[PDB]
């Protein structure tokens, strides 16, 4: 259900994978128009 | 509420399916015009009678972080030691580029620009050509552009005043370190339509120059003959991308170039012929 | 038409007066000849798939030419149809060409389980065929043939999972530095 | 507008130049109410597995054609689930949807008459004390075409007088029945929606034909092109079908 | 009491001495919910025209019988509307109701075991690298009877070891599966009600057999009368059947 | 209150025993009818005079998680290296299935459907056939269905662009990783009564196809002769099951099949005969 998540290094690159966010569903590819 | 969903990977839900009834009207959603360069928006509940279904799939595995966040080999370096002229030979130099392994190159060349952080892991192997190996130690140093490049095993450049280095010895685990996004521009170039200041070197051979990676054996003279092979793996983090491109269809020939011609060879793709088109 | 642009179109004849078949392909998302499309290429990086599929057709002929066609989809578990009567007994759409030159049909998701293997082996997912409905009629002093085009894309319930390595590319030798 | 789209089951029909649509007698098809029911057993409703579009075999229209006619529900006697249900039960009722498609170029001319006639009882061909045989009123999906060559069993064949509506009434008064026209310069399709009409709530499906379809070329086909023969196609879709009285198969 | 009456469609079954009834796993059959559905098209429910009682061919029980077994829904592959719907579609699911009747006098003795086994995968008869053919697992309504005479195609036939449950498990542990007994001194009927069990919501009906019926005489038949051979009859009734994916007929 | 019970394993209590007195009535709980397919519900306090006893046993060890949550060997792979044609041989391929070890197979085949997560541990062993071993490194890669299968030691498929891999070297601990429930349906099949689309391959040989497991030696050419043997252990977590089945009585012969016949061999079970039934 839950889990711990602590960063130990001072650099951001040193951290792990980024948290999945969104997919930006609106696709300008399907309908390339204003 | 947020730990539970991501632990169960239940983010990025998919729309459900609604029931429909027979219809007869003037509006025809099935008809459209494809000359506009647009994609049709017809859904299954517009041309057939459907049933109410509660979908349960989630599109988390098709995200960019999941797709590009896997380790893969990008280089293999072989070093053979010689017991004659010990202080002259026994070092290697390689120029960094992600364009020498088919799988990684084809996976990353699906877009035009990208921006990410890197993670590097090394897998050293020792081959014994004598009765014993003994004690073996190795050093790897990163040389940014403009820094002096060593040309001998005992060069003064190995002191590593500011350059980053790592050490490995037999019986130790696999080394690993991280790198940030290191480019002059705001993104990486996988395709470049341009030249240099002398109107030469068409392609990406000029924009991408990240330096070199050097290695040597630190152990002094001994009486053992060995070979060292090291493999480098790379994985991307915090990924962004722009402008997708069609996938590659033929085999690669050269780095930083898109040439595909091969001497005394016909063009071969993944399409398989058929005897007749009326029989599947 | 192995290496050219002629492999993307099919020709229609006005000298045929009979309910004949034009073409037929399989509906598996990762099989030939639709394995090399965008959706087919992307699907080769995974093992399971689900959702519906959308097919579109465009008519490329003279503005004074008319035709009627029939597009049908056959669910699995039976052999491929050989006559229009058998093809009609299923999911089908009747198309009439006019000012609009594009039609779009969908292939509904019909399976026992919730997912399918992208590399099925011996199993199948059905067929789709095209037949002449009435005829192709042309006026005097007109070309007697016409062409056709086909597109494919995924509906709003398409999904993939269990990423793997693709089988549509290989490296024989070594890439020159 | 000229665009139309009809979706009955898993099938869809589109057309880009039509002339409205006809609802026979201004009544939409529906199911049977308990106020008019006679049998007491529970009816069976296949729903989407039977209320779909079925297409018959095409015919050829030339400069010397005279007409054709079909009968319902005899035409769909072997169209899958509908035919199986018709032959496995004893009673049934249903509505219908008829679509006729026939397209030509912009250098053709011609006109057709499409009509739907209830209880169309045809007449015999010869004189004396004769009647019409059973096999000649149930030709299946092929239908009947008016010709001139000699047929077998002259004492059982029906008449060929197309101009008398096959039954002794003048052509041209046929417009009272639900009908539509097909003018090659205007449209290329016709659509008629018909409910269930009868004096009884439900009836045997293999001994009674509720409706009939008639196609008559009123104006001859003429063109200067090389395509001088045009095909005609008909599609029919049952609506709100239900059956009762299950037994063994009649066949 | 000992009286029971079951009415499924237009058929009724009565018995004057039974022993309760068995509901497999304590679940009553029902339809499919939208929470578990996979296919998106609308299903077809024939209702009363298919949820009725069908009776198979009888078998003879003598003093030297050993057993019999059937498979479902293979047994009802040609029983009218159910068979037609099964062969016209691609997917389907249904429940079942099984009634077994076998009566004797008050001077007979014997016992039977009636069991219903899910996913009963039988074993081959010979050794080496062999498997079971398709035709021998689909015998229709006749079923399979264990005998001793030589059969054709020995490399495709299944085994005859009735005491090993035909698959390598000891008889007598079969009581975990839903089962009932028939003791000639107590009762003459058995009734089992079974829901739909599978790992998928719906599945192909011609390539998968969900259930199996097994009859084994545990105690030999013995009597001093002149009637030394007794028949056995089985009746099956589908419950809550529905189909999807209409196409042309497979046959 | 919840930590204490589970630490002491005092969950899943058992009912106590109540005292009884002599009775004489019309109701007879001892009599019943077994033709109904039901189990009798007679308790000890109905047919004999009992004493009030406070039971203390708990049925935690008979739970499914305890029963199926034990590691067991499922495969053994042997790899012999050859110093001639080094880049052609020296790789192994195995198809995943839990049907090759008697104990695990018989334990899991007690039900019809199951659903669980997996945990895998590897135990590599090196056999020395020369004066010394040296440095040895091994790689294991998982190949899902449809992915290219390598057929040489230096194949390009070992780059592992997306496929998961693990590395082991001499002096390192035992590798271990986890796997989720990976099936198209909602549960696993241990028994299948059906065929494929061609009416062939009766049994479970068609429904169960999880891919393959490949291995190779990464060290380059050397002068040592060795043999490598690896054992794979499996343990299940978060287990569910349905529809229990009788236990197996005879020895297994083939995978994905229930055949038991053996050439020139009589049928043998676990039942032992007696001289006479009136003497225990
Ligand atoms: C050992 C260091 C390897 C780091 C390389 C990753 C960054 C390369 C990004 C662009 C390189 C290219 O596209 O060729
Ligand atoms: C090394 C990977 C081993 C994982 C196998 C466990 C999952 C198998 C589940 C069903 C297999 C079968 O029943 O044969």
């Amino acid at each position: 259900l839950n889990y711990f998540n602590i960063n130990y290094f001072k650099d951001a690159a040193s951290n792990g994978a980024s948290k999945l966010e969104f997919t930006q569903d609106p696709s300008k590819f399907t309908d390339p128009v204003k | 509420e947020n730990y539970i969903d991501e632990v169960l990977n239940e983010v990025l839900v998919v729309p459900n399916i609604n029931s429909s009834n027979p219809t007869t009207s003037n509006s025809a959603p099935a008809l459209d015009a494809a000359e506009t360069g647009h994609t049709s928006s017809v859904q299954p509940e517009d041309v057939i009678e459907t049933r109410y279904v509660q979908t349960s799939q989630t599109r988390d595995e098709m995200s960019l972080e999941s797709f590009l966040g896997r380790s893969g080999c990008i280089h293999e370096s072989k070093l053979e030691v010689t017991l004659a002229n010990y202080n002259k030979e026994n070092f290697t130099v390689w120029a960094i580029n992600l364009q020498e392994m088919a799988q990684i190159r084809r996976k990353f060349e699906l877009f035009t620009y990208t921006r990410f952080d890197s993670e590097i892991t090394l897998v050293p192997c020792i081959s014994a050509l004598s009765q014993d190996i003994g004690h073996i130690t190795m050093q790897y140093m990163y040389v940014p552009p403009g820094a002096p490049v060593p040309n001998s095993r005992d060069d003064y450049a190995w002191q590593s005043g500011t350059n980053a280095s790592v050490f490995w010895q037999h019986g130790q685990a696999y080394p690993r370190f991280s790198l940030p996004f290191l480019s002059v521009a705001s993104a990486y170039y996988m395709f470049y339509d341009g030249y240099d200041e002398q109107d030469q070197n068409y392609g990406t051979a000029n924009t991408n120059n990240m330096g070199s990676l050097c290695s040597r054996i630190v152990t002094e003279k001994h009486i053992h003959k060995v070979h060292i092979m090291t493999r480098i793996y790379h994985k991307a983090k915090h990924v962004k991308a722009w402008c997708p491109r069609p996938p590659r269809a033929l085999e690669y020939t050269r780095a930083h170039r898109t040439n595909f011609k091969i001497e005394d060879r016909s063009i071969q793709t993944a399409i398989v012929t058929r005897p007749i088109i009326t029989t599947a | 038409y192995i290496n050219s642009e002629n492999m993307y179109s099919v020709v229609l004849q006005s000298s045929i007066n009979a309910p004949d078949k034009i073409f037929s392909i399989r509906t598996d998302v990762a099989s030939q000849p639709l394995a090399t499309t965008l959706i087919g290429e992307i699907s080769s990086y995974f093992t399971h798939w689900t959702g519906s599929l959308r097919f579109s057709f465009m008519f490329c002929g003279t503005a004074n030419t008319t035709v009627k066609l029939l597009l049908a989809y056959t669910p699995p578990g039976i052999a491929e149809p050989t006559t229009r009567k058998d093809a009609m007994l299923g999911t089908h759409v009747i198309w009439d060409v006019g000012l609009q030159s594009t039609i779009s049909m969908v292939v509904p998701w019909i399976s026992a389980s919730h997912y399918r293997n992208t590399s099925p082996g011996r199993s199948t997912s059905g067929y789709i065929t095209c037949w002449y409905q009435t005829r192709l009629v042309i006026p005097p002093q007109t070309p007697p043939t016409a062409r056709l085009l086909c597109f494919v894309s995924g509906c709003k319930d398409f999904c993939l999972r269990m990423a793997r390595d693709t089988n549509l590319h290989l490296q024989s030798g070594a890439i020159a530095q | 507008d000229r665009i139309i789209q009809i979706t009955r089951g898993d099938s869809t029909i589109t057309s880009q130049d039509v002339a409205n649509a006809i609802v026979a007698y201004g009544v939409w098809p529906h199911y049977l109410s308990s106020k008019d029911a006679s049998a007491i057993d529970k009816p069976s409703q296949p729903d989407t597995s039977s209320n779909r579009f079925y297409t018959l075999r095409s015919v050829t229209w030339s400069s010397s054609s005279k007409g054709w006619w079909w009968k319902l529900p005899d035409a769909l006697k072997d169209m899958g689930i509908f035919g199986e249900n018709m032959f496995y039960h004893y009673l049934g009722r249903s509505g219908y949807t008829i679509h006729v498609q026939c397209n030509a170029s912009k250098f053709h001319q011609g006109t057709l008459i499409v009509a739907l006639i209830p209880e169309h009882q045809i007449a015999s061909a010869l004189h004396g004390n004769v009647n019409v045989g059973y096999n000649y009123t149930h030709p299946g999906e092929t239908g009947r075409e008016v010709k001139a060559e000699t047929r077998l069993n002259p004492d059982l064949q029906p008449t060929e007088e197309y101009w008398l509506n096959f039954d002794g009434t003048l052509l041209g008064n046929i417009t009272i029945f639900p009908h539509q026209f097909i003018n090659l310069r205007s449209n290329n399709s016709a659509t008629i929606i018909a409910p269930y009409v009868n004096a009884v709530p439900m009836d045997s499906m293999r001994s009674h034909n509720n409706w009939s379809l008639v196609i008559i070329p009123i104006c001859p086909l003429e063109t200067s092109s090389a395509i001088n023969t045009i095909p005609i196609t008909i599609s029919i879709s049952p609506m709100c079908a239900e059956f009762s009285g299950a037994r063994a198969k009649r066949q």
